[PDB]
């Protein structure tokens, strides 16, 4: 239902911003 | 010198001073079955297998034997109550005087082996040391092993050569040795399948052949002898106890909930039992089936047998036990002699009360009534100022059915609360106490002890295989770690490999 | 429990027997 | 009461009249008592499991010590070595004398809230 | 046939002595109240 | 005769070999990448 | 050493102390029997539990007739 | 000394470590309220709500007494709420 | 690699942990379990 | 280089947290208990086995949350999640008292885990495994009281639930049940654990008490170098000390730390024999001797009488809340009370 | 250099993610009216 | 009171039979030198 | 039989005594 | 009986405190 992407979205979201942070350094 | 947790470590390459020390021990433990054997012999009262069988006297090793076949007494009775029989040779004094003079036997070799230690048999013919080859042993013994758990189930167990084992049926009231033939099929699984039994002995015993001409045959990987230091005498002892202390789990918990191989004629009921109502269930059954069919309440309670009612009794719930409450279970509530009859309680009203049980976990419980539907209406008061439901304003009387006092009902209301007190254990019976000046306080059954004992022991045989196999994978630091350890191989990051000195950085 | 007694004591003896005579201190000439 | 049986009847009426249980500083006192038996043990276990090697097999290890020898019996960097692999690095002592000002004050303090 | 060469001497301290004495009579005044009962 | 529950044995037997099928398929990967050095 | 009737006969059961077969030999075939005993293990540890039902299995006392 | 992993004190005093955290950690907060604000913890584990414990007339416990049908007496009870 | 002071990480943590176990005994005295 | 081989390097590289074969079994075990413990003690209900509320969701403290058992109809079902019981349906597994049997066993084997972890460890590092074999210890409580106790009762039910408060009532249970105060084996634990902080306190202050000055700071830990082979306390001042105070000291090193080890490890093992008994009720629950005199003789008074009222006081008052599934009604008029209370 | 993933990592975040979000769940809790 | 009267004897072998064997064994120690 | 109680300890304790007197001299002789 | 054998027990441990406080080994340096 609804709830569960409430609850998930800062989840993804955070998971994306700190992939863009560290992508460069995890490819080295 | 040794200290003293270490004499018996001069065993440990002495291959002939070792077989003696375990045939001497051999000879202890068949020679304690003997002894218990007669003791029990001695002690037991075989004149009633109804209200006094071999559980309620503390029998230990009489079951044991009864359980494979063993019923008679040279003496000319028989645990099933049958007089005149003729069991041959085997009967219990026969199976103890068999036991006493098989620890002669190994005694006398064990004194052989002890002086005769120096065999060449023991010696490697390479290198002129003492030597066993374990593996190989192991193959041998475990191929012995299958013989003769596929002789036992084969010939044994199936009657084939042999005379059966103990069944019954499911209320345990007419229990007999009988040949049993093997379930083959999936309720061979079934622990209360006795065709089970055979079928494991038979299908294990052929793997059990065929694993030890495998280890015979076939010598153990390198990188397993070097694992598990098959070498070392002491791995042996370390998974060997573990084995043990699995096996002894086991049997602790089949004798608890019972199985086909731990019957409720020969070691009491289980306390299951009395928590799922068991036995009164098949009571109440029955005098159910008796009355739909025109029979009078006398006659319905009448036909209910006595065996079946002494098994609606708390007394012999093996969990109603203390640690310290010694002997047999008679020595607490008594021989029991006779069934009262089923108690009846009735309020003013005509109702009929029913007595609330005492649980196993109560060492006390109150006395409360009820009606049909779980309803308070009656209870013996502590405080009686402002008391609504003593026997004295309920009217509650009692009136018996079947047994010894059929028919009578009684009034008074002290008598009718003595019933009642009595009625929380389940099924009332008439105790002898003074015979063994019972006490009144209510003892465990062989079921109970035997399940204490060997789960007790499980639990230290666990240690056990903690302290040996820790010695068998450590035995090159058992005195003390190395003097010349460095502090490279214990600080952090200099090897890559934890241990390893050859992924230096 | 008298007649255990008896015969441990009994067999205590039959024991001591054993050992007396098989495990004796052997007798040297000297 | 001075007496075993006297000490429970205590202890039972100790908790109907003030749920000693669920008061914090009994609990410490049980982290004290419990938390001094783990740590006994610790010790012990460590400091055993460490000995250097002085003895042969048919006697007592005990017997490498002499008592007022000026050397210690036992190598601290092999149990560091061990128990900050069993847990990690920095949750072992390396310093013997914080070790055992630890082994001191945790029951003392445990103890001192029961009381 | 050459004697056994296994054989080994036992010891008891004193101090093994003292602490297997005070051991045995704790547990005897610890159990001896359960086995009159 | 393949009741439900001998149908929910057969489903916790192959989550079970799924779990440490897959660890140990993972375990195998890192540890051949990431060797040690002789 | 003492040399006897019986331990010449036997002799040749306590002769290959230390052979072993070579790496790993028969092992992956014991983690095959291994496996197996353990889900048949698992099975009659889930009947006596009656977390596994079968048809025709009673696991009851009432199993006696 | 060390193993090659990177001292923690190094890591959580940089500036990198704290522009990811001050994002992930909030979120992994907020997300932690929400679970619960939208009420979807109440029926993901089951635990019932303030007004789900009884019913209206009623101070029996709905306790389940069978283990084979123990997932039904449940069902029974709370659709006795509905 | 170093630019925030370890003492200053310290107090904004600590007074975080503070406030989120404040909050906790705020609500022993509100709401669910405040026997109100 | 084989397969097996390289993993075996793999798993026992020296990093932050040593992994080892153990950690296989140990790892998942060990944060799936962890886990499942904070899961229910933060959203799980105990109303439907226990009629109780026990998560922070429902209004419970760090006090009184708790993952309880199970409820008494479930027997000693392990309650598997794909089990006949819940049959795959994850909230009613919660509801049915799952998270307990789920954190037991991953308990039970994330202790097999912890210990297999101590022996491979040191088997690398080439210390003597007497820290696994201290282990045991807590393993005997663990599965004598966890396990074996409500085995031999009639469920899962009667064993410990997971909580603060939920231990406290089994404390309390066992007073009044199995008189567990009386019983010999838990007076021996309590003289192993006692016995052990004292040795763990008395040691610690003896070695603070005793340094060597071997630096000319005030603070006296800095003058210890892990390096150094000299003791860094005196043995012999330390045993003049004890010997003058108390009558007997230690005087040899390997036997105190032996001790230390053997106090508290032993206590610990004699209790769980004396649970293993309490499984069956075998109790050590009364004195046949104290209670024939005392039917005979009402003004014959002990302080084991008095304990056996307030026992049948627990078991009154505590049983129709404490065992909902057994009904019991105690009208008022059969609750055991003294005057006035 | 210093490598970012590690088994330390992993072990870090196995217990910190769920530590953050429980806790954000139990604050919010604090608010719940009967 | 009314006691197990094998009490006594328990209690007796329990002290007397694991004593004796340190005495054996200490004494034997002793005279060793 | 009615045959005292106190005979079992007597008995017990008048063999037991003695014999482990014997016992500890014999073997202290033989470790010299 | 029985109370003449906890103050035996009693008694022997009392005994035994004070061999082993005044008849102890004597501990010796190096
Ligand atoms: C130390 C090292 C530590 C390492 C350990 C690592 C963790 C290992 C995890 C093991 C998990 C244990 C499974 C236990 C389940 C169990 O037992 O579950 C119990 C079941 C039996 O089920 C019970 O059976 C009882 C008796 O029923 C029987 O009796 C009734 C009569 O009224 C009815 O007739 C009924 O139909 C009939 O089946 C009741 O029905 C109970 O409600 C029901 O739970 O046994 C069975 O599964 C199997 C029983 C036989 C196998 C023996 C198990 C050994 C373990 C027990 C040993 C301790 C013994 C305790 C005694 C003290
Ligand atoms: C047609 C073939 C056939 C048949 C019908 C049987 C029939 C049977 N077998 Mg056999 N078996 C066979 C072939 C067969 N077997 C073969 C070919 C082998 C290989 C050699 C075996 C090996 C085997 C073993 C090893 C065992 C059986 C057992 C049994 C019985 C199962 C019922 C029972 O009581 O389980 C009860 C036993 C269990 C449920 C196993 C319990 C497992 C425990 C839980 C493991 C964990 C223990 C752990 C250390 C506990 C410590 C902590 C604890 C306190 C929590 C039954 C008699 C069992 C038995 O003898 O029971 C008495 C048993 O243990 N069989
Ligand atoms: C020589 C043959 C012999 C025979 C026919 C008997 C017969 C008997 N004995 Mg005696 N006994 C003997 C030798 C013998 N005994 C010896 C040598 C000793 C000294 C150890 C004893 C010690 C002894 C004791 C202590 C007791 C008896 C008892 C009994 C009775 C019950 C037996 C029973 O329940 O076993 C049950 C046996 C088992 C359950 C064995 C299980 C074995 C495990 C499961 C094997 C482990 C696996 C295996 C190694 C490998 C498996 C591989 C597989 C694939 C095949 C019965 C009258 C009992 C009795 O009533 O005494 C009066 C009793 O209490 N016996
Ligand atoms: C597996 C073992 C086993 C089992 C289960 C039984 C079971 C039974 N026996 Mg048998 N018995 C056995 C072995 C066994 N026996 C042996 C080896 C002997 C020879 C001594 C006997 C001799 C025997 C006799 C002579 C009699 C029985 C009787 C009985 C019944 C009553 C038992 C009783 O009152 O226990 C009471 C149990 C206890 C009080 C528990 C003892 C607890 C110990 C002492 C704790 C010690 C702790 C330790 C010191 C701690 C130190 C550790 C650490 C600090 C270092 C019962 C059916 C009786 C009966 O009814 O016969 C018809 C009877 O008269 N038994
Ligand atoms: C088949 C089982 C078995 C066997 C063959 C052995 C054999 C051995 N053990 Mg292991 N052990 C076992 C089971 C076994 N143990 C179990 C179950 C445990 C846990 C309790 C241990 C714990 C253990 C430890 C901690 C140590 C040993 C040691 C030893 C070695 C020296 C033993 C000695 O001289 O004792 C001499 C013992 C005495 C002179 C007196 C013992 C008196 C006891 C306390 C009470 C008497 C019990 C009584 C006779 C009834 C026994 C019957 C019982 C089974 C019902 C020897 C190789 C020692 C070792 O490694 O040396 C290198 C050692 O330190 N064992
Ligand atoms: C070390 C790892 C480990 C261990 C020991 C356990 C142990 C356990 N878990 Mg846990 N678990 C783990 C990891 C682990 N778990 C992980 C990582 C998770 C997250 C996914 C879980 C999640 C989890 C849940 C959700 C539950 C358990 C449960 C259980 C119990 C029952 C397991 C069972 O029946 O297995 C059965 C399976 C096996 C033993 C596997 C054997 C492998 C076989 C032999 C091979 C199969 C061959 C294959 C099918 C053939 C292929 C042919 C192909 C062509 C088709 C037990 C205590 C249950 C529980 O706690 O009950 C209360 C439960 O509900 N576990
Ligand atoms: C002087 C007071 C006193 C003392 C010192 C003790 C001491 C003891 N009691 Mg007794 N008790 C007392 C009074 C006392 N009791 C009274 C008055 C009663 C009322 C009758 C009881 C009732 C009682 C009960 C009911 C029980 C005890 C038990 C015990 C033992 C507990 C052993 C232990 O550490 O378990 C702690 C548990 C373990 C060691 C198990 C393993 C734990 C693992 C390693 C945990 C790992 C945790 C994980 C890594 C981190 C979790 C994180 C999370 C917390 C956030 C110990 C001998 C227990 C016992 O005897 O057990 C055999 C027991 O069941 N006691
Ligand atoms: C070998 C050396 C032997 C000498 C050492 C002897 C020390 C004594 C041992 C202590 C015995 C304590 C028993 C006292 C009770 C007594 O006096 O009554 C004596 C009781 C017999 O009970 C008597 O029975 C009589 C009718 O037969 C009457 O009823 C009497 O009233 C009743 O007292 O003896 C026993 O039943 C003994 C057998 C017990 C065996 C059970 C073992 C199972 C328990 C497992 C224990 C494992 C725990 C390991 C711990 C780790
Ligand atoms: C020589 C000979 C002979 C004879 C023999 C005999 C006579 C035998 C006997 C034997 C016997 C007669 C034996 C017995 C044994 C016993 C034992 C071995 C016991 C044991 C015990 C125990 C071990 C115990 C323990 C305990 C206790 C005490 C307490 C409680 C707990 C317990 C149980 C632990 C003949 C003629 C044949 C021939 C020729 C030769
Ligand atoms: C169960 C389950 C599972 C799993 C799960 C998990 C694994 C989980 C986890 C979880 C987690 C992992 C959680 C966490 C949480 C945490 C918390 C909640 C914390 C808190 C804390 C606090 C509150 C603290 C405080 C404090 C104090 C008090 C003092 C000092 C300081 C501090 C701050 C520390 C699965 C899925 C498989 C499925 C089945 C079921
Ligand atoms: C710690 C910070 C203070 C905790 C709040 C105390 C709450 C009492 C007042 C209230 O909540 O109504
Ligand atoms: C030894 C490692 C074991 C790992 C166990 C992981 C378990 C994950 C299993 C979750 C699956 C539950 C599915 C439920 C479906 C049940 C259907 C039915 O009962 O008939
Ligand atoms: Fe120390």
């Amino acid at each position: 239902d609804w709830r569960v992407l409430v609850v998930l979205l800062p989840v993804l979201l955070a998971a994306g911003w700190a992939v863009r942070n560290i992508l460069p350094y995890a490819v080295k | 010198g040794l200290p003293w947790y270490r004499v018996h470590t001069v065993l440990i390459n002495d291959p002939g001073r070792l077989i003696a020390a375990h045939l001497m021990h051999t000879a202890l433990v068949a020679g304690w079955a003997g002894s218990m054997a007669l003791y029990e012999l001695a002690t037991f009262d075989p004149s009633d297998p109804v209200l006094n069988p071999m559980w309620r006297q503390g029998m230990f090793v009489l079951p044991f034997m009864a359980r494979l076949g063993v019923t008679g007494s040279w003496s000319g009775w028989s645990i099933t109550g049958e007089t005149g029989i003729d069991p041959g040779f085997w009967s219990f004094e026969g199976v103890a005087l068999a036991h006493i003079v098989l620890s002669g036997l190994l005694f006398l070799a064990a004194c052989w082996h002890w002086v005769y230690w120096d065999l060449e048999l023991f010696r490697d013919p390479r290198t002129g040391e003492p030597a066993l080859d374990l593996p190989k042993m192991f193959g041998i013994h475990l191929f012995l092993a299958g013989l003769l758990c596929f002789g036992f189930g084969a010939f044994h167990l199936t009657g084939l050569f042999g005379p059966g084992m103990w069944v019954s049926d499911p209320y345990g009231l007419t229990g007999s040795v009988q040949p049993v033939a093997p379930e083959w099929g999936p309720d061979g699984f079934n622990p209360y399948n006795p065709g089970g039994v055979v079928a494991h002995h038979i299908a294990a015993g052929i793997v059990g052949i065929i694993a030890g001409l495998f280890h015979i045959l076939v010598r153990p990987p390198q990188r397993l002898y070097k694992a598990l230091r098959m070498g070392n005498i002491e791995t042996v002892l370390s998974s060997s106890i573990a084995a043990v202390f699995f096996a002894a789990f086991v049997v602790a918990g089949t004798m608890w909930y019972g199985s086909a191989t731990t019957p409720i004629e020969l070691f009491g009921p289980t306390r299951y039992q009395w928590d799922s109502s068991y036995f009164q269930q098949e009571i109440n059954r029955r005098v159910q089936a008796s009355l739909a069919s025109g029979a009078t309440l006398e006659e319905a309670w009448s036909a209910i047998p006595e065996k079946l009612a002494f098994y609606d009794y708390i007394g012999n719930n093996p969990a109603k036990g203390g640690l310290f409450r010694t002997g047999p279970m008679n020595k607490g509530d008594g021989i029991a002699q006779a069934w009262k009859g089923h108690a009846v309680f009735r309020n003013k009203e005509g109702e009929e009360l029913f007595v609330r049980r005492m649980p196993a976990f109560f060492e006390s419980f109150p006395v409360i009534l009820t009606d049909k539907n779980g309803v308070v209406k009656a209870d013996i008061p502590f405080r009686r100022a402002e008391s609504k439901y003593s026997f004295e304003q309920q009217g509650v009387t009692v009136s018996f059915y079947g047994g010894e006092l059929n028919g009578q009902t009684f009034t008074d209301p002290p008598t009718v609360k003595s019933y009642a007190r009595k009625a929380i254990f389940g099924e009332i019976f008439e105790f002898d106490t003074e015979t063994l000046n019972s006490d009144g306080i209510f003892r465990t059954s062989p079921r109970g002890w035997f399940t204490f004992a060997h789960a007790v022991f499980a639990l230290l045989f666990f240690f056990g295989h903690i302290w040996h196999g820790a010695r068998t994978l450590f035995r090159d630091v058992f005195s003390g770690i190395d003097p010349e350890l460095s502090p490279e191989q214990v600080e952090w990051g200099f090897y890559q490999k934890v241990g390893d000195v050859t992924t230096r950085r | 429990m008298e007649t255990i007694t008896y015969v441990f004591i009994f067999a205590c003896i039959i024991a001591l027997f054993f050992f007396a005579i098989f495990f004796r201190e052997p007798p040297r000439i000297t | 009461p001075l007496g075993i049986s006297g000490t429970f009847n205590f202890m039972i009426v100790f908790q109907a009249e003030h749920n000693i249980l669920m008061h914090p500083f009994h609990q410490l006192g049980v982290a004290g008592v419990f938390g001094g038996a783990l740590f006994c043990a610790m010790h012990g276990s460590l400091v055993t499991s460490s000995l250097i090697r002085e003895t042969t097999e048919t006697e007592s290890a005990n017997y490498g010590y002499k008592f007022g020898q000026e050397e210690e019996t036992y190598n601290i960097v092999a149990a560091h070595g061990y128990f900050g692999r069993l847990i990690f690095q920095y949750a072992s002592f390396n310093n013997s004398r914080s070790l055992h000002f630890f082994l001191a004050a945790w029951p003392v303090v445990g103890v001192w809230f029961t009381a | 046939m050459e004697p056994n060469p296994n054989r080994q001497p036992v010891e008891l301290n004193r101090t093994s002595l003292y602490l297997g004495l005070l051991l045995i009579l704790v547990l005897a005044l610890l159990f001896s109240s359960y086995f009159f009962n | 005769t393949i009741t439900p529950s001998l149908k929910g044995f057969f489903i916790g037997l192959l989550s079970g070999a799924v779990v440490l099928g897959l660890t140990f398929a993972v375990l195998i990967a890192i540890s051949q990448i990431d060797k040690v050095q002789r | 050493a003492r040399r006897t009737w019986l331990g010449d006969i036997l002799r040749p059961l306590n002769s290959e102390y230390g052979k072993v077969a070579p790496g790993w030999g028969t092992t992956p075939l014991m983690a095959v029997f291994m496996g197996l005993f353990l889900v048949f293990l698992l099975i009659i540890l889930e009947i006596y539990n009656s977390t596994l039902i079968l048809d025709g299995v009673n696991v009851s006392w009432k199993a006696l007739g | 000394g060390t193993t090659g992993e990177r001292p923690f004190s190094d890591i959580i005093t940089s500036v990198r470590y704290w522009v990811i955290h001050s994002i992930t950690i909030p979120a992994l907060f907020i997300a932690g309220w929400l679970f619960v604000s939208t009420g979807l913890a109440y029926d993901v584990f089951g635990t019932p709500r303030p007004d789900s414990y009884y019913a209206q007339e009623q101070r029996s416990i709905p306790l389940v007494t069978d283990r084979f049908e123990a997932k039904q007496q449940v069902e029974t009870f709370l659709e006795q709420l509905k | 690699g170093g630019r925030i002071p370890l003492w200053i990480v310290a107090t904004v943590a600590g007074m975080g942990v503070i406030v989120i176990v404040g909050l906790f005994f705020y609500g022993a005295y509100a709401g669910l379990g405040s026997s109100l | 280089r084989g397969w097996f081989d390289i993993l075996d390097d793999w798993l026992k590289r020296d990093r932050f947290v040593f992994v080892g074969w153990s950690g296989i079994l140990l790892f998942p075990c060990a944060y799936l208990a962890l886990g499942g413990w904070l899961t229910g003690t933060t959203f799980v209900t105990s109303w439907y086995t226990h009629g109780l509320a026990s998560s922070y969701l429902e209004g419970c403290n760090f006090l009184t949350v708790a993952v309880s058992t199970p409820a008494n109809s479930m027997g000693h079902s392990l309650l598997l999640l794909w089990g006949p019981e819940a049959q795959g349906d994850f909230t009613r597994w919660c509801q049915l008292g799952g998270l307990w049997t789920f954190i037991a066993l991953h308990g039970a084997f994330g202790l097999i885990g912890f210990m297999l972890r101590q022996f491979e460890i040191a088997r690398l590092v080439g210390v003597r495994p007497y820290n696994a074999i201290a282990f045991s210890a807590p393993i005997a409580v663990f599965v004598s009281v966890f396990l074996i106790y409500p085995l031999g009762q009639s469920s899962w039910f009667f064993a410990p639930s997971f909580g603060v408060a939920a231990i406290f009532r089994f404390l309390l249970f066992f007073q009044g049940f199995h008189n567990w105060t009386l019983n010999p084996f838990h007076m021996m634990g309590v003289a192993g654990v006692l016995g052990g902080a004292l040795l763990c306190a008395i040691h610690g202050a003896t070695v603070e008490n005793t340094l060597f000055q071997d630096g000319e700071g005030a603070s006296t830990f800095r003058a210890f170098n892990p390096t150094q082979a000299e003791e860094t306390y005196s043995m012999v001042t330390a045993n003049r000390f004890w010997s003058q105070i108390f009558g007997i000291a230690f005087s040899n090193k390997r036997w105190l730390h032996f001790f230390m080890l053997f106090v508290p490890v032993t206590g610990l093992w004699m209790s769980a024999i004396g649970v293993v008994g309490l499984a069956l009720n075998l109790r050590s629950y009364d004195f046949i001797s104290q209670e024939i005199r005392a039917a005979e003789d009402p003004e014959f008074e002990t302080f084991y009488t008095k304990n056996l009222l307030l026992n049948e006081g627990i078991r009154a008052w505590m049983a129709p809340q404490d065992q909902p599934h057994e009904n019991f009604v105690f009208p008022e008029e059969v609750l055991p009370r003294g005057n006035a209370l | 250099s210093y490598p970012i993933f590690t088994v330390r990592w992993v072990a870090v975040h196995t217990l910190a993610v769920p530590t953050i979000f429980f806790l954000g769940a139990i604050a919010a809790m604090q608010f719940i009216q009967r | 009171m009314e006691v197990n009267q094998l009490g006594l004897i328990a209690t007796a072998l329990f002290v007397l039979v694991p004593s004796v064997f340190l005495i054996i064994l200490y004494v034997q120690t002793e005279s060793q030198q």
